[PDB]
């Protein structure tokens, strides 16, 4: 037996320094005499610089170092549905070993630019606000931006819990969480049973830096293996604002040079690969996709930031949650103003398209006036007006947690507020009004459910108003 | 050979050389234990621990006291072990320091006792449990808007003299009176009259009979500033573990631990990171807050006071620690200022267990008014100041005439504070506290004056107060 | 012939090292190809840019790949040149990656084409051309308020969401059908799926016949993201140089290109400029603006989007792209909300070109008055809200009824705009559109319901839509 072996010269901080190893190559696996595996990434004229994908503690200087010859590589199959796991891809939950038969380059080229079809089906997310006025379709990226406790982490879990039905497989990646939130995580989607079909990966506080390092690149090609069979998949990542600051702790040990914030210069090249790699395949090369879900934590509202800046450059649209809109009332926080979505439309079916050009017109509007509804009624009958319909836009976006809505009663209630019907009910009682149509829609209008569910488009008009008219005339006021 | 020589002394950082191929692994603890040869040295009992391993058969460590009076070429002994702590029903009753000697001079732990390594992995995702309960302390605020959580993790943020350690003292004399399990208080960069006044108080009150306390204070030096909580936390450990009790786990301020570790940062060849921190400010937190955890076998429900420097809530050390808490409470100067106390920030402050199926319907519904109240009074903060209070609208005007009853209702005054005023204080059970607030939000009570609220306990001590006032 | 030998890997900076007095001159290629010789080892097909020399037969060079898998000592080619890229006829209707490789899988370039190095001074100041001619567009905001010129430089600016891309395919479309020129796209930071559907876009409408387009993806390294766009203009230079055409240069985002070269800087280990940007910020902008210039054999004119973080204007890369303008056009998602695309900030836009002697005199006027009409109507809807327009007087009635039918005839429906609502598109000349400002001003459709100038190409359209209405 032979193996090309290196001596170590530093140990500390979880960065070991080699002399030796002439023939390794940059980013090669390199295992101790202790027993313990180590990613190479500084190649220097008569030293290597090894980043130590384990405890430190068992290794001391003089200590023998030897090659592998392999690149990082993921277990990969249908086996890892239901299971919580590492990034290096052993379980953590017990329940016992995971019978994977196969294993993927943990980095892997993104698709072509030539396999790629442009976005067209829309993925549900059963949020209200998100899918009438910043839709997302599949295949694209999204970005969920906000300070701390503002519902980041809830619209991740409303939206993988609202995937029951459609046929798509969820990954959900914890970068950076103390264990305890991620075993409530779990628990949560256990007892709403989201677990048949999503894949939890999970890089806590305490584990070493390179790891949290690793974790979305980990979740990424766990998911590319479905993708590229044809199935459907959804990739939350957690805290790349946490994994950016993982990445700039090893490379300020490494003794790199620093940038603005002391991050390193690959900052953003690191993310863009990260997040490319998310893409909607041609019929050619099978159909499937991958849509993903990152999430920055920005301080004091500050979305010019280093990382924040990055992100948003790189997605297709972003959602700004507020503690404002949260504190006053208006939880889910989406900021309709400033959340934006390229891929807008294409993403949508045509009722909720049909329904939702009136509904953004009108909150336009609404925001504008707020500024002058300080002032009182002293206003011209008109802005009042607009201010009415405003306010009542503003309470049929409100939203309670864990409770999803199919898309045919979004666009049902969406068009009972947009043509008018809602106009003469007072604004403390819109909520009880939507909770009392659905119940009404499913006891009655049956088929104008199942008229949006199979063609996809709006139901007859005069059948629709009738219907409406004849809920109101069941409806009682406080 | 386990002999080694004194290379460089640089404040608190000291390098050993050691022979070729007997380096002691990181953490290590090493014992310089010299005595004066002549008239121009000093005697030295130091303990250092190992850092870095330099390579050239060299290590940088860490003192744990002064080095004052170090010289290059004095001997280092390598125990071959990190520091252990005495463990178990010995160390009820005592008071102890970083190294685990005992300092109340009740005399020596015999030399036979069971003793732990500081250093160890933190409990693993399957051995953890978890389960939500509301965790009474008889406070308005922490009731009502952000309940603690039984076997949870709280945190106390706060500038300088807001009054985290009045909290303190409050929730001990509230909760660990009759607990029933054991307490362990660890003191990290705090004063030594703050120190000397519990460890009095809790002889008082009887509870020391339960307690162990470890004290590293403000004047010790960044490597023991370091490491007594790790002790602390050490002594905890076993009582979750081997006997299965529970365990209250009082930190005094756990941002002098990332303060000196920061300040030792520097000495030991790193390069600083954003606002002059280490660059390993989020692993080496890390490693110690998960280890703080309620697994299958023991529960630990631990409270932390988090000091925030310069007021300045988005600094590293205070953004950092916020993912590890399940409650928190943010206290303010500008509160504090107005005469509230405690002066808890009303929106700022959040809980995982404020859900409707864990502390009620009715409670949640009155808690989120509470706060949409609040939230509407602070947004009318600047038409108020600018055009006045006339030209407000009807609403506007009963939200203002709300708010400021509630924010003021939200004071309360507390047992440890008589030493200020002459007001015993008071204990509010959560269902005085709910119906409180909704009655105050029904409007019941818009006809008493806006001072009447100050420092008070239940709803009727307002009316007494009214009353006294006149009415 | 004499090889280097690499010395350092660092992420995507490489060090090689050559035989003495044989280096490379800065901005020369070099190129590794590498088979493996075991099980051990990958295949390499890299290549690499000069950047610095830093002694000893060192050069230092920035990677315009992926460089994982190198190995220290492998063999490194010199080309002996900068990068080349194929030029001419034989590049219209491909695309192209930073080292002139086609991405389309329709076939390699003949190995016997012709190629020119992308790094070359920028002409001289006796031979540039300075004659002003207007270049039509056929929108309506760009024609009247913003006219652009033939060899000159327009900027985009705007932030996310605005219809920057979606206003250079409009432009590349109208200019492209409507004069039969050639033209060619740079995307500089471009995003995958943005790409892809503008391959698409020009193949189905045809004009990708005309145009050679140049991708530099988000996932390559900062030298490729930074080198694509003057790959792009030294394909666009042969036009105008051997040629003698007019050519139309598109630059996707100049933002990215700075961010690159930022990221570029950083590694390389030169201090930070203002707010984290390079020290040759400007240097690098003027030499990638300075080559877009008319001379006596032909003209390139370039229109470039600008990205604005956070809508801060004084950044610095909108800041020094500002100097390089002749021509600014700002976008609103102000204006974008209400639905009224292609968005343009009528107040907001500037042009040299908007002079009595070039546009005429009748053109001057009536964008003057627009301009007056729409400034004036600003200091107007903040008191029309509070106290309706009969408030004010019998003037200010009609200035606000007739900006409102400007602000809505400024809007235009795009034939890019297909796949977004259905509606087809409409090309308006400069003469018709000034008629139509004209006629407008003038009050000739004060009757029409404002509705009918919404999304309308030429006059005559509006008169139709109120026809279809029931006037
Ligand atoms: N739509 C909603 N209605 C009611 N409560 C909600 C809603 N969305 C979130 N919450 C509550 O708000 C709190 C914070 O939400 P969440 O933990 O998801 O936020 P976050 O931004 O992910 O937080 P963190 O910064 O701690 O990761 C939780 O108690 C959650 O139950
Ligand atoms: N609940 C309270 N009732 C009355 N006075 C209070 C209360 N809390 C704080 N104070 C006042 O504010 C002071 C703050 O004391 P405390 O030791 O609790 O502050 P702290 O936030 O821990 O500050 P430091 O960082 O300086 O230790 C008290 O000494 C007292 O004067
Ligand atoms: N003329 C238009 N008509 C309708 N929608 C448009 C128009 N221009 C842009 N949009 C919408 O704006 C979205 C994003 O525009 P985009 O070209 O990406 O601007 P930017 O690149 O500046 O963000 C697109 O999804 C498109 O639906
Ligand atoms: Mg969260
Ligand atoms: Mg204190
Ligand atoms: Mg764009």
């Amino acid at each position: 037996q032979v193996s090309d072996v290196g001596t170590v010269i530093q140990v500390g901080d979880g960065i070991a320094r080699a002399h030796g190893l002439d023939n390794v190559m940059s980013g090669e696996l390199v295992e101790f005499a202790n027993g313990v595996m180590g990613m190479a990434l500084n190649l220097e004229e008569n030293n290597v610089g090894i980043v130590i994908l384990g405890p430190y503690t068992g290794i001391k200087e003089g200590d023998e170092v030897r090659r592998t010859g392999r690149i990082m590589e993921v277990p990969v199959g249908e086996a890892l549905i239901g299971r919580v796991v590492n990034p290096l891809g052993q379980p953590v939950d017990g329940l016992g070993p995971v019978e994977t038969t196969e294993t993927r380059p943990i980095e892997s080229p993104a698709p072509g630019v030539m396999d790629r079809r442009s976005v067209h089906e829309p993925l549900q997310t059963g949020i209200k606000a998100i899918d009438a006025l910043v839709p997302i379709g599949r295949g694209q990226r999204e970005l969920i931006i906000g300070d701390r406790q503002t519902g980041k982490t809830s619209v991740a879990i409303d939206t993988i819990i609202n995937q029951k039905d459609q046929n798509m497989i969820s990954i959900y990646v914890a970068i950076g969480q103390k264990e305890s939130t991620v075993r409530t995580v779990v628990e949560t989607l256990r007892k709403h049973g989201a677990l048949d079909y999503t894949i939890v990966v999970t890089a806590s506080a305490s584990q070493p830096a390179p790891l949290l390092f690793l974790a979305p690149y980990a979740g990424v090609a766990m998911g590319e293996y479905f993708m590229y069979k044809g199935k459907h998949v959804l990739v939350v990542y957690d805290d790349l604002s946490k994994q950016a600051a993982a990445y700039r702790e090893l490379s300020l040990l490494l003794r790199r040079p620093p940038g603005r914030e002391a991050y390193p210069g690959d900052i953003f090249y690191l993310h863009s690969r990260l997040l490319e790699r998310a893409a909607k395949l041609s019929d050619a090369k099978g159909g499937g996709s991958l849509t993903a879900l990152p999430f920055v934590e920005t301080q004091a509202g500050d979305i010019s930031a280093y990382i924040p800046t990055n992100v948003i450059s790189i997605t297709d649209g972003q959602i700004f949650l507020q503690s404002d809109l949260f504190f006053s009332g208006v939880r889910p926080a989406i900021n309709a103003g400033l959340s934006v979505s390229r891929v807008g439309g294409a993403a949508q079916i045509k009722a909720m398209k049909k329904v939702a050009g009136t509904l953004r017109l009108d909150l336009a509007a609404y925001r504008e006036l707020e500024a002058f509804a300080q002032f009182g009624s002293d206003l011209d009958k008109a802005t009042q007006a607009k201010l009415a319909r405003g306010a009542r836009t503003v309470e049929v976006l409100k939203q309670d947690l864990h409770q999803p809505i199919p898309v045919e009663k979004q666009v049902l209630i969406i068009y009972a507020l947009t043509r008018g019907f809602l106009d003469d009910i007072p604004v403390e009682d819109v909520r009880r009004f939507e909770k009392e149509f659905y119940l009404f829609l499913d006891q009655n209008g049956q088929h104008l459910l199942e008229h949006i569910r199979t063609t996809k488009d709006l139901p007859n008009e005069d059948d629709l108003n009738k219907a409406i008219e004849a809920f109101k005339k069941t409806f009682v006021v406080s | 050979m386990t002999r080694g020589r004194v290379i460089q002394v640089m404040g608190p950082v000291v390098d050993v050389k050691f022979e070729n191929g007997h380096l002691p692994a990181i953490y290590n603890a090493l014992k310089i234990q010299h005595k004066a040869r002549n008239e121009n040295e000093v005697d030295i009992d130091l303990t250092l621990e190992v850092a870095l391993h330099l390579g050239d058969d060299t290590v940088r460590t860490i003192a744990m006291a002064s080095t004052d009076g170090l010289i290059r070429g004095m001997e280092v002994i390598d125990t071959g072990a990190p520091i252990s702590v005495p463990v178990g029903e010995v160390t009820l009753g005592r008071v102890f320091n970083v190294l685990g000697e005992p300092i109340d001079l009740e005399g020596d732990i015999p030399a036979d006792a069971r003793r732990d390594p500081i250093h160890r992995p933190a409990p693993k995702f399957e051995e953890l449990a978890t389960e939500v309960e509301i965790l009474e302390t008889g406070i308005k605020v922490v009731d009502l808007l952000a309940p603690y959580i039984k076997g949870g993790k709280i945190g106390l943020f706060g500038g300088a003299g807001v009054g985290k350690t009045v909290l303190i003292q409050e929730l001990i004399h509230n909760i660990a009176q009759e607990h029933g399990g054991i307490s362990v208080f660890a003191g990290v960069g705090e004063r030594t009259r703050e120190g000397n006044d519990l460890y009095h108080e809790m002889k008082d009150s009887g509870v020391i009979s339960k307690t162990a306390m470890v004290f590293g204070q403000m004047n010790e030096p960044p490597g023991a500033r370091m490491r007594v909580a790790l002790t602390g936390l050490t002594m905890a450990e076993y009582f979750r573990d081997e006997q299965g009790q529970d365990v209250l786990l009082f930190i005094d301020n756990i941002f002098r631990f990332t303060q000196a570790g920061s300040e030792v940062s520097a000495l030991l060849g790193r390069m600083p990171s954003a606002v002059g921190y280490q660059p390993t400010l989020a692993t080496e937190m890390g490693q110690l807050q998960e280890r703080i955890t309620s697994t299958a076998k023991g529960s630990i429900t631990s409270i932390q006071a988090i000091y925030v420097p310069a007021d300045d809530y988005t600094d590293p050390a205070p953004a950092t620690t916020f993912s590890h808490l399940d409650a928190t409470t943010n206290l303010e100067r500008k509160l504090a200022e107005m005469g509230i106390y405690p002066a808890v920030d009303p929106l700022a402050s959040t809980s995982r267990a404020l859900a409707p199926e864990i502390v009620g319907e009715e409670h949640y519904q009155v808690a989120r008014k509470v706060q949409q109240t609040l939230q509407r009074y602070k947004e009318l903060q600047d038409i108020i100041a600018i055009l006045g209070m006339d030209e407000l609208s009807d609403e506007d005007k009963l939200v203002v005439h709300r708010a400021r009853r509630i924010q003021f209702f939200l004071s309360q005054n507390f047992h440890v504070a008589e030493q200020f005023t002459g007001q015993p204080g008071s204990y509010v059970p959560v269902k005085e506290t709910v119906r409180g607030f909704k009655e105050i939000l029904e409007g019941k009570y818009d006809h008493l004056p806006e001072d009447a609220f100050r420092l008070v306990g239940r709803i009727e001590e307002v009316v007494e107060k009214a009353k006294a006032m006149g009415v």
